[PDB]
């Protein structure tokens, strides 16, 4: 019957749901737990390096509130 | 006796050419082709699950050949 | 950390690819009333695997080529390219956020037509050489109107950015505003990937092996799932909440995995165009709406005061 | 030992692997190519059990020789077996094929295709029902069930 | 060093040239130009222009490069000779690949050479720009005013491309 | 560096899978068993230039979405009209002078 | 009137994908003339500030220029944040 046909349905749209999955996990470990930054234009590029002298351990997403001032 | 199989004038009015003219574009022939196949994904199929069930035969099929006793 | 992240896209990819000849055939064969494979795993579940070991311990038999190098270098590019076009794919967040990946696909996909023009050179025979040619008349005739099309729909979303779509689709899938590109977009992905109704290398022949055959087969079935995944992304946006990136996947990836089953709908339903008429399609009804689309999506922002930022 | 095992495991994938992907070339010569499409029509789906509906030649792991091979057919036949890929194997389907049927005393009929190409399964029947046909598959996957490539290769 | 990325790409460059530019099969050397083409784009790139390094693929690339292969299957080479098998070919290939490694030798030896001109050596990077923070990008405005202060470029260059229609079909008619 | 890794990636698998898919045991012991004009139409040349010339006239629409951003709009919607019109133009020519027949 | 009337029924019936493509270019060639909305795409596309707003020197007699962003002199957005 045409409900066989979904088993492969459901590998083919697990393999699918991998890549996004796995990319956003990756992103949340190695950026702390936030969203990896987006540097299209030079505008947020220079944040991003100024956030990364900021840190004081060199990791642009490191970062340093009203404790510094 | 005979029939026409294709022998048909398409109207010429506004409706009749807007008609054709909204199949062309929408293509509403192709759409409905594809309800047609879709209708048989739904449908039990007719395959039978040989060797352990067997196509339907008569008394009569003609076989393998056999020499018979008394 | 990122390598881990490259492996964990091409892998998926390739068992995704594996497990899509098996969809097809149980999609195929349960509209024309039968059922496709069924016996070889429980549900057919290993048919991909068992075809997957035959083709590859096959006997590799290439007839002498006209270019060593040209034999080797068409499969390669083939496939590498195909991978290539998945790493800006925002699913929701890209491998590489490209500022411009939009047009970093559309530059990756004209270079797969070499992989078509070098292995007919390889053949070593004028008639698959001329076969050849036929079908990179095809490729490059549908890639106008894609080209065109996919200017159009960015002329409502303001960037290049891949991931730009998704915003622009907050409120309304694209596919409403634009239903007239989106159709002209689907039947050109069908052209471009040289499937039925389009499909005129396979019927033209009618009328490689092992490994190097199975290599051809992966990168044509990754650019399937690929493209249908480009549309859904232009033409049916799925809403990203930061915070459930998970509901974003798994939204997105049923929508392509419908569109990626149409492909084989359509593939069940209709005869083949002959290869003058798949021609006239574009060239004589494809290109003059869409250029006249263009023209009206290049106003229309402006006359309704409807740009979108650049940003 | 572990070395004769793991040539026992492998064997047994080759053989899973070959058997359960099956891709015919079939020479639709006469009527026994009807029965043949009866196979692959829906009640019977070869394409189930693996087997593709027309693969191309060069993709070929079968031949079916459906029908009466003539004299001047038989030269194109043996090009399109040697084109053939390896591992090949050939299924002779109806009594034409085998050994040259109701035509067999004709001066323009090959008597058995066995007389131009190696045959691995024999199909009788006039035309053998698509059902007999499909045991014949059935049985060819049994045969290369039974083959030791790798056992052999290592006792040389 | 990935420093000297941009030096790296234009070696390659011309590597690619003296490839073609010895001319061997047209099957070969249209590979050659291939290369050198995607080459070319990287060195574009790193200098930031992005959209200008992908208009080479999507347009050199993708759009002429194919027409040159498209046609050179049909009207000229159907099957390739033999790569380096001439041998004026293997002569002027070898030659320049020998002149270019001397370039680059001496250029990183010395940090500067003096090839009928005299070169830098230091790498690309010192020359680049210390200031940028701007929300755009700047190539892509320069770009984009094609249509703002352009009119005059627009209508002639529109009216070539027509013209290169009508007249290719005249030639082709014959 | 990511977008170089990736693709190295890319071409690399797809290398490698290329040379095991020629380079694999074969269990046999045993011997194994030019530049003219191709007959091809000119049609099949003119679909190509054709191609060409479309392809360089996308290029020039393809800053659009750019240039819709610009507070000169009258001159930028006149040129955008101006270039696809004669992209229709030609168009329009190849068609009524017999340029998109095969047949003949 | 007429005559025409039955030239658009004829294309109609006979290239109903060219008359749509026509008659898609001519809106995207006339409409922008006759829409009310257009003015605000040029007023929109100059209220997006890209670089930064230099301050003029205060020579005594700018009472047009504001002194704080916050003052009533200037430019204003009011009309953008209705429509
Ligand atoms: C990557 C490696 C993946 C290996 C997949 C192994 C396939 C398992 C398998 O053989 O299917 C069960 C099969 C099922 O047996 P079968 O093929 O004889 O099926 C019998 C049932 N009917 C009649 C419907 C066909 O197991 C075997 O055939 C025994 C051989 C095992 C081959 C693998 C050994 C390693
Ligand atoms: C005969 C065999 C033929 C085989 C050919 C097959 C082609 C394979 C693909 C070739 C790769 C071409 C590379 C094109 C990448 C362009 C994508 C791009 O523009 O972005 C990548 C990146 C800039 O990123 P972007 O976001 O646009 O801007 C910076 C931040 N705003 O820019 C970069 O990361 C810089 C990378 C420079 C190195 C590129 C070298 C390309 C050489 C390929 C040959
Ligand atoms: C207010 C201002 C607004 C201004 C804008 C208004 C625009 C709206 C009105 C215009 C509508 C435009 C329609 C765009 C679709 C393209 C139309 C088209 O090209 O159809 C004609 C084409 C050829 O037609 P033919 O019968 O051969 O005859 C013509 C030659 N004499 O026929 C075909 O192309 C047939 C397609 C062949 C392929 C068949 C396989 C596909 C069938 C299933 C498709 C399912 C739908 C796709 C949806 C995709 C969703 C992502
Ligand atoms: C005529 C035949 C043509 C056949 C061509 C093939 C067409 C296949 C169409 C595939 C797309 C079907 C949509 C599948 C829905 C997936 C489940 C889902 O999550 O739906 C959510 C959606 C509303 O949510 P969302 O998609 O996020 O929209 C918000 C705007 N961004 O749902 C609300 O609407
Ligand atoms: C929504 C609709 C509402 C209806 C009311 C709207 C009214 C306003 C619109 C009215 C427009 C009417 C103009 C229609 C022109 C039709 C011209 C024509 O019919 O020529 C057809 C013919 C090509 O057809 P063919 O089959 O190749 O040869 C004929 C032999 N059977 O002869 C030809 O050679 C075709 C002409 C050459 C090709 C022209 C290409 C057009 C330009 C392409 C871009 C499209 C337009 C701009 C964008
Ligand atoms: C995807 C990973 C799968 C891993 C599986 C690893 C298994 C390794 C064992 C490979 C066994 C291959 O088995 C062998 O394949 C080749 C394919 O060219 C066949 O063909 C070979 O032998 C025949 C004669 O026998 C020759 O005429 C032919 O030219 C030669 O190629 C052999 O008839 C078959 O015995
Ligand atoms: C409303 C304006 C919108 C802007 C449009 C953008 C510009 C598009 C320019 C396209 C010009 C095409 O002009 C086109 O020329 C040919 C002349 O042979 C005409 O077509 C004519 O020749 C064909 C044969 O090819 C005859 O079958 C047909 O009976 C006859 O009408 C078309 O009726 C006309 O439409
Ligand atoms: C083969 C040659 C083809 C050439 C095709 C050229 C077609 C050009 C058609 C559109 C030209 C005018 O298009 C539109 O018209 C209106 C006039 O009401 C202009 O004016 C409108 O925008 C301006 C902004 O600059 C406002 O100040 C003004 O109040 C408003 O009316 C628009 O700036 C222009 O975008
Ligand atoms: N067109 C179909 N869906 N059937 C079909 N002939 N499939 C081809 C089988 C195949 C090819 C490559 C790989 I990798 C795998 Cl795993 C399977
Ligand atoms: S064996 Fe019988 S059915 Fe088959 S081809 Fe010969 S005559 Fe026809």
């Amino acid at each position: 019957m045409w409900f066989e046909v979904l088993p492969g349905i459901a590998v083919m749209g697990v393999c699918l749901f991998i890549p996004g999955m796995a990319t956003a996990r990756i992103h949340r470990f190695s950026n702390g737990g936030k969203e990896k930054r987006v540097a299209h234009y030079p505008y947020q590029w220079y944040l991003m390096e100024r956030d990364r002298r900021v840190s004081g351990v060199n990791r642009s997403y490191v970062s340093k509130g009203l404790e510094n001032i | 006796t005979y029939k026409y199989v294709n022998l048909r004038e398409p109207s010429m009015d506004m409706k009749s050419v807007t008609d054709r003219a909204a199949q062309t574009l929408l293509w509403t022939e192709l759409i409905r082709g594809l309800g047609m196949t879709l209708s048989y994904l739904f449908r039990e199929p007719a395959t039978i699950n040989y060797p352990f069930e067997k196509g339907p035969l008569s008394p009569r099929f003609r076989g393998e050949h056999a020499l018979r006793r008394y | 950390m990122f390598m881990i992240n490259i492996l964990m896209l091409i892998i998926p990819i390739l068992l995704a690819v594996a497990f899509l000849t098996l969809v097809e055939r149980k999609v195929l064969g349960y509209m024309q009333l039968r059922k496709g494979p069924n016996v070889v795993g429980p549900y057919g579940l290993l048919q991909p695997i068992a075809d997957a070991i035959k083709l590859f311990i096959k006997e590799p038999l290439r007839p002498a080529t006209s270019s060593a190098s040209m034999f080797i270098l068409a499969p390669i590019m083939a496939l590498g390219l195909a991978l290539t076009m998945w790493i800006p794919l925002p699913m929701p967040y890209p491998l590489i956020n490209m500022n411009l990946g939009v047009l970093f696909m559309l530059a990756m996909s004209s270079l797969a037509v070499y992989s078509i023009l070098w292995s007919g050179w390889a053949s070593n025979s004028k008639y698959a050489l001329i076969g050849a040619l036929r079908a990179v008349a095809q490729t490059i005739s549908y890639e106008v109107t894609l080209a065109i099309i996919l200017l159009s729909v960015l002329l409502m979303s303001g960037s290049f950015t891949l991931s730009t779509l998704i915003t622009t689709q907050e409120q309304m899938w694209l596919i409403l505003p634009a239903w007239p590109l989106a159709m002209m977009w689907f039947i050109s992905t069908l052209a471009e990937t040289n499937r039925a109704p389009f499909d005129l290398t396979e019927g033209e022949s009618e009328l490689y092996a092992a490994g190097p055959f199975a290599l051809f087969f992966m990168a044509e079935y990754a650019n399937i799932i690929m493209m249908n995944i480009f549309t859904a992304i232009l033409f049916l946006g799925t809403s990203h909440n930061p915070h459930m990136p998970e509901l974003y996947t798994i939204n997105f990836t049923i929508k392509s995995l419908l569109l990626t089953m149409s492909f084989l709908w359509i593939r069940a339903s209709y005869p083949r165009f002959r290869y003058d008429q798949l021609m006239h399609l574009l060239w004589k009804n494809f290109l003059p709406l869409t250029l006249a689309l263009c023209m009206w999506h290049v106003s229309l922002p402006i006359l309704t005061s409807g740009i979108p930022p650049q940003t | 030992s572990r070395g004769e095992y793991v040539v026992a495991k492998l064997d047994d994938l080759i053989n899973w692997a070959r058997r359960s992907s099956l891709w015919p070339m079939t020479f639709g010569l006469a009527c026994c190519a009807v029965e043949m499409m009866h196979m692959a029509a829906p009640r019977y789906d070869m394409d189930r059990f693996g087997v593709v509906f027309r693969a191309s030649p060069r993709q070929s792991d079968v031949m079916i020789v459906a029908g009466t091979l003539t004299n001047k057919m038989a030269p194109a036949l043996r090009k399109v077996y040697d084109q053939m890929p390896e591992p090949r194997y050939v299924v002779s389907m109806g009594s034409c094929a085998n050994g040259g049927g109701y035509y067999h005393y004709s001066y323009s009929v090959v008597r058995g295709c066995d007389r131009i190409v190696p045959v691995d399964i024999y199909v009788p029947g006039c035309p053998p029902t698509a059902e007999a046909l499909l045991y014949g598959i059935l049985q060819l996957q049994k045969k290369i069930k039974r083959e030791k490539r790798l056992r052999i290769w290592y006792r040389r | 060093m990935m420093l000297y990325i941009v030096f790296i790409l234009s070696v390659i460059f011309v590597m690619g040239f003296v490839g073609f530019s010895s001319k061997p099969s047209p099957i070969y050397g249209g590979l050659g130009l291939i290369v050198s083409g995607g080459v070319g784009c990287g060195i574009v790139l790193n200098f930031g222009g992005s959209f200008l390094g992908l208009m080479v693929f999507l347009i050199y690339l993708g759009g002429m490069m194919v027409v040159f292969g498209y046609t050179t299957a049909m009207a000229t080479e159907q099957y390739p000779e033999i790569w380096l098998s001439n041998k004026a070919v293997l002569g002027a290939f070898v030659t320049g690949l020998l002149m270019e490694f001397f370039m680059v030798y001496y250029v990183l030896k010395d940090k500067e050479v003096e090839v009928v001109f005299e070169f830098n050596g230091l790498g690309d990077w010192v020359i680049y720009d210390t200031g940028d923070s701007g929300f755009f990008s700047e190539e892509a405005m320069g770009i984009a005013a094609l249509y703002s202060y352009g009119t005059w470029l627009v209508i002639v260059t529109g009216w070539s491309l027509l013209i290169g229609v009508v007249v290719i079909m005249e030639i082709t008619r014959g | 560096m990511n977008l170089m890794l990736a693709l190295l990636t890319n071409f690399t698998l797809a290398t490698l899978l290329v040379i095991i898919a020629f380079w694999l045991p074969q269990l046999n012991v045993y011997s194994e068993k030019g530049s003219a004009r191709l007959p091809f139409s000119m049609k099949f040349f003119l679909v190509a230039i054709t191609f060409l010339l479309f392809d360089l006239e996308i290029a020039l629409l393809l800053p659009l979405p750019w240039a819709s951003q610009t507070a000169n709009l009258n001159t930028m919607l006149t040129m955008a009209l101006f270039l696809i019109i004669l992209l229709a133009v030609s168009l329009a020519y190849e068609w009524t002078q017999k340029g998109l027949e095969w047949t003949e | 009137a007429e005559r025409v009337a039955a030239f658009l029924k004829n294309v109609w019936a006979k290239e109903p994908v060219l008359v749509a493509s026509f008659a898609i270019a001519g809106l995207a060639v006339i409409l922008p003339t006759l829409s009310p909305y257009t003015k605000y795409s040029l007023m929109i596309n100059r209220a997006t500030p890209y670089n930064y707003p230099v301050p003029l020197r205060d020579d005594g007699n700018m009472p047009d220029v504001p002194s704080h962003p916050q003052d009533p002199q200037g430019p204003s957005l009011e009309w953008l944040k209705r429509l």
